[PDB]
RNA sequence: CCGGCCGGGAACUCAAAGGAGACUGCCAGUGAUAAACUGGAGGAAGGUGGGGAUGACGUCAAGUCAUCAUGGCCCUUACGACCAGGGCUACACACGUGCUACAAUGGCGCAUACAAAGAGAAGCGACCUCGCGAGAGCAAGCGGACCUCAUAAAGUGCGUCGUAGUCCGGAUUGGAGUCUGCAACUCGACUCCAUGAAGUCGGAAUCGCUAGUAAUCGUGGAUCAGAAUGCCACGGUGAAUAC
């Protein structure tokens, strides 16, 4: 779905994991009943793309933003295509 | 019974005839009950004048009728003097809080016109 | 309304806010940023705020300060 | 009902009396499958005709019942591209299936304060067949009367 | 569209899985994707080959992908540079040492990858339908095979609309659930657009 | 003592894995418990079974995992020796831990 | 000595322990009027034991859980009638023919796809 | 230490694997002595036991070129790409599907009983302290029949309200906040105080349901940083009626 959007995708993941979860730090840690200065509340000029609340996890064979599948990692479509040809283990009809 | 203006109300429990005051609920009336050491449920009749000035007393603690009334709209009229969203949303009469005009905006918009 | 700590504005408006009291009130500021909770230093400037396409100018009165910039700047029209 | 022929189901009798016939009573007034609250209703009510007629509970109730209790019905037919509302007669548990209904609907008219009251006051006025659920038997009684012509 | 997938349908009853690793949720996706990749790899580098199944499973940090093929010796070659290589690259997607086994489908045209593949290749070399699918249920139908259909379909020959036309010989009873049907699919990119081809092998009753 | 509980998503394929456990452990060391089976997860999945619109229509699927508990009570070295390298299990989650 | 049923309603399993002495009856460590006798009909644990009369014949010590009122009651008369073989199989005549040795296989039909609950259809507009 | 709490017991519930079981098998009657039907016994279940999965050849040149793949056509300093702000949330209106109501078979306050099914590591997050509350602080335990989400609610027992637009109903709006998130103005969710519309059972018409069903009451999950009255599941109470 659209090349561009995919690679958009990788540019988020890749950001979100140089800069957050090593200055993600700030906004758990400074901003807190500690002191105060106004600083790090202004040190969110880190490049937007860093914060991970912007991954739309994708389906992971075709880009699809919409009906994905955290288990599989895929979209709804390749879960029951993979599913019935026998390439996800364990999964089978269900009825109850 | 003539209690925080021209409110008389009577022959109901003091915890709801309080809520009769434009500015108070039934928290608020809890607490007046409360501050004032009344019982929730006994009525006006059946209850003495020194203990319903106290009532006067607790209540003129809150700000209540008048002076509610024209802060309320004091802070309406200062909402559509800015002429932010919230007061040409205000101003035009359509919903305030981010809601639906597509349909469904009907409180805030009256009975419909054709 | 949001916010226990701090309110919002963006470090680029912080700045041209800073050199816009000290060296007077010369013009609008075009800002995008309406995400940006007016201060009470901002008082008396031009700010424009972008509505989708559109700097719409918005002169700082004194009881703007509780407020984001783009309360002032509406993005739809109509009629 | 177009092939198939059925059974019925049993349904337990009346906790306090062992009457099935008060037990279909007390499921006919139910509501929103709150059977304690139906069942607190009919013995507040049943308890309080008891001690007004003095009688006895359920001949009270009996009593009460037989009054309201259709004769003959009213029913449509379409067979020679007409409307006709013959009248046929009334099998015995449509009979007080339709007695008990009557009942319990005229006391959800009535504008008395609590239902236990709403439903004592019309077995009771039900007992001398004055009530409104015996004006729904002569009005029934009326259209198989006045349709006499049809059997 | 109406038909449930004859393999899906048997997973826990005949057939087997073609997958059968297990893994907790933290590495489902990422063992799931890693085996689109050397499916995807495998597939795409052994298409004279004719391959039918390639099964993966994960004993402990280590793949160990099976190729059912009807052509092993092109699988391997001269002495079996080709498999090493294989498992190098598959070591390289997957990131795991890796294991590789070659299985040798014989009678390859009872195997519905290896009929459905035929009569697509066939398809592609423009050659009439007809034979390629009348073909194939006869020489199908000539070695065990209690029942065979196919199904081409979509503008079939070149034309301006699609037809389907499928043929069956012998019984293929697919909803019996004991049935083991052997069904797989195939898709025919020729100058006028894709043909479908999808091709039912039934074997046994149980 | 030592709990060794096993997980895999075909009930055949446990039994067999945790038979061939439980006899080794008890044929070379002593004091087996016995494969105690620890109830089934069953997580289902409700996709879309078409391309577009058609909520209706969907599919239902559903991972089973099975789990078996041993619990071998007796630290012999000779059963945590014997007890290393030897599954032959491909689809079988074990954790050996003590 | 000890007398045992299993008797089961709908989600709940009733144990039922019965030794010969007086007419008590202990749920849970409860009484009857205190577990469910403030509620629906606590008759139905009692229904057993009026083909041939409870007076004083037998304590009972029962331990029911799952399920809601109805379903530990439905679940502890089924537990008595499986428990009465005290005495032989004299009572399954008798006791057969009131309907109580039989399991109410009755269960919460699960939801379908497309449907609200079990079978109520959402609602279709025009045609 | 009165709590399965401990030693212990493996009976029982239960867990999950393997078996038995239900086939008109037996009996009576009716029937071409046939198929079968009707009734009876035994049995947990009786006649495809209940439910699901399973959807024939084809129909609608039905839906999807926007999941993907794809023939042809078309743009290829642009119909491709990157960014910020906006919009998809607009509102004289009309229709569909739902939720909450109009109350006393109820509202509110106090006490108290009985579930099933699930999810959980960049996660579920006890206990304890602070806050009226949403929540905050320290922080065990748990990759999980062990810990957490997590108190089921209708129910029941007391008291009150008393047929009032009312102690119904909660929309709307003002103020004060909490959380998530670079960021809640357009445009979140929740909380507290205040406000307290419309609505008193719905015109023509129309819909769903045949038994653990409808009705009604809660709980969970997927997507998800946060956002369900929707969707998918789970149990509690539990009908009426079929000539």
């Amino acid at each position: 779905a659209k090349q561009s959007m995919k690679a958009r995708e990788v540019k988020r993941v890749a950001l979100a994991d140089k800069y957050f979860a090593k200055r993600a730090e700030l906004k758990a840690i400074i901003s807190d009943v500690n002191a105060r200065w106004n600083a790090v509340l202004k040190l969110q000029t880190l490049p937007r793309d860093s914060s991970p609340s912007r991954q739309r996890n994708r389906c992971r064979q075709t880009g699809r933003p919409h009906g994905f599948l955290r288990k599989f990692g895929l979209s709804r479509i390749k879960v029951r295509e993979a599913a019935m040809r026998g390439e996800i283990p364990g999964l089978k009809k269900a009825s109850w | 019974a003539r209690i925080a203006g021209i409110n008389i109300p009577d022959h109901k429990h003091a915890v709801i005839a309080l809520t009769s005051i434009y500015g108070v609920g039934k928290t608020r009336s809890k607490a007046i009950l409360a501050a004032a050491g009344i019982a929730e449920d006994v009525k006006i009749s059946e209850l003495s004048e020194g203990q319903i000035d106290t009532l006067r007393d607790e209540v003129a603690k809150f700000v209540v009728e008048g002076d509610l009334r024209r802060e309320i709209s004091m802070s309406i009229k200062r909402l559509m003097d800015l002429g932010c969203y919230r007061g040409l949303r205000h101003r035009r009469g359509l919903p305030v809080r981010g809601q639906r005009t597509k349909t469904n905006a009907r409180t805030r918009k009256g009975p419909r016109k054709p | 309304r949001s916010l226990k700590k701090g309110p919002f504005i963006d470090l680029h408006l912080l700045k041209k806010v800073e050199k816009a009291v000290e060296s007077g009130d010369k013009k609008p500021l075009r800002t995008w940023s309406r995400r940006s909770t007016i201060f009470p230093n901002m008082i008396g400037l031009t700010i424009a705020v972008h509505n989708g396409r559109q700097h719409v100018p918005v002169f700082v009165t004194d009881e703007m300060v509780g407020h984001k910039l783009g309360e002032f700047a509406p993005t739809r029209t109509y009629r | 009902p177009r092939r198939r022929v059925i059974g019925q189901r049993k349904i337990l009798p009346d906790p306090k009396f062992g009457s099935e016939l008060l037990a279909k009573f007390v499921n006919i007034l139910m509501v929103d499958g709150k059977k304690s609250t139906a069942e607190s209703i009919v013995y507040s009510a049943l308890e309080t005709l008891a001690q007004r007629s003095g009688k006895s509970e359920l001949e009270a109730f009996e009593v009460a019942l037989e009054n309201v209790r259709p004769t003959v019905e009213v029913k449509s037919r379409r067979v020679g591209g007409s409307t006709y509302q013959v009248p046929v007669e009334v099998r015995p548990v449509r009979r007080n299936a339709l007695a008990m209904r009557w009942i319990v609907e005229a006391a959800r008219k009535r504008g008395d304060k609590s239902m236990a009251l709403r439903l004592a006051n019309e077995l009771s006025d039900a007992a001398e067949n004055k009530g409104t659920a015996v004006k729904k038997r002569e009005d029934v009684h009326r259209m198989a009367e006045a349709n006499k012509a049809f059997a | 569209g109406q038909k449930v997938h004859p393999n899906g349908i048997r997973l826990g009853i005949v057939k087997p899985w073609n997958s059968t690793w297990f893994a907790n949720t933290k590495e489902f996706a990422d063992n799931l994707d890693s085996d689109f990749k050397v499916r995807q790899y495998l597939t795409k580098e052994l298409a004279k080959a004719s391959v039918s199944r390639i099964v993966i499973e994960r004993p402990a940090k280590s793949i160990r992908v099976t190729i059912h093929t009807a052509r092993p010796g092109i699988v391997i070659g001269k002495k079996g540079e080709d498999v090493e290589k294989l498992r190098k690259v598959v070591a390289d997607i997957a990131g795991v040492p890796a294991q590789i086994n070659i299985a040798e489908v014989r009678k390859p045209e009872l195997d519905a990858k290896l009929v459905a593949d035929s009569i697509t290749s066939q398809l592609e070399r423009r050659v009439m339908f007809r034979r390629a699918m009348k073909r194939a249920v006869q020489n199908a139908m000539r070695l065990g095979a209690k029942g065979i259909k196919v199904e081409v379909s979509g503008r079939l020959g070149g034309a301006e609309i699609a037809r389907t036309e499928w043929y069956r010989e012998g019984r293929v009873p697919l909803h019996t659930l004991r049935a083991d049907i052997d069904y797989n699919t195939s898709e025919a990119h020729t100058t006028y657009g894709v043909i479908g081809v999808k091709v039912w092998i039934f074997k046994g009753e149980i | 003592r030592i709990r060794i509980r096993l997980k895999a998503f075909d009930h055949r394929l446990i039994d067999q894995a945790t038979a061939e456990i439980v006899e080794t452990a008890k044929r070379t060391g002593a004091q087996v418990r016995g494969p105690i089976p620890l109830p089934t997860r069953k997580e289902r999945f409700t996709v879309l079974i078409s391309p577009h619109v058609n909520k209706d229509a969907r599919d239902q699927y559903e991972i089973r995992t099975h789990l078996r508990l041993v619990d071998i009570v007796e630290p012999t070295e000779k059963t945590v020796d014997a007890l290393m390298r030897l599954d032959l299990a491909a689809g079988v989650d074990v954790q050996i831990s003590l | 000595n000890q007398y045992y049923g299993t008797g089961r309603r709908k989600s709940s399993a009733a144990r039922v322990f019965i030794k010969p002495g007086n007419g008590k009856i202990v749920i849970n460590q409860r009484s009857l009027e205190q577990y469910f006798g403030r509620e629906t009909a606590r008759m139905v644990v009692r229904q057993p034991l009026e083909l041939v009369d409870m007076v004083e014949k037998l304590d009972l010590y029962i331990t029911v859980k799952g399920g809601g009122i109805s379903g530990q009651a439905g679940a502890i008369r089924h537990g008595i009638t499986r428990a009465l073989m005290e005495y032989d199989e004299s009572l399954r005549s008798e006791l057969r023919k009131a309907g109580f040795v039989t399991r109410d296989a009755r269960q919460v039909e699960r939801k379908k796809v497309g449907l609200r609950k079990a079978r109520r259809r959402p609602q279709f507009s025009k045609r």
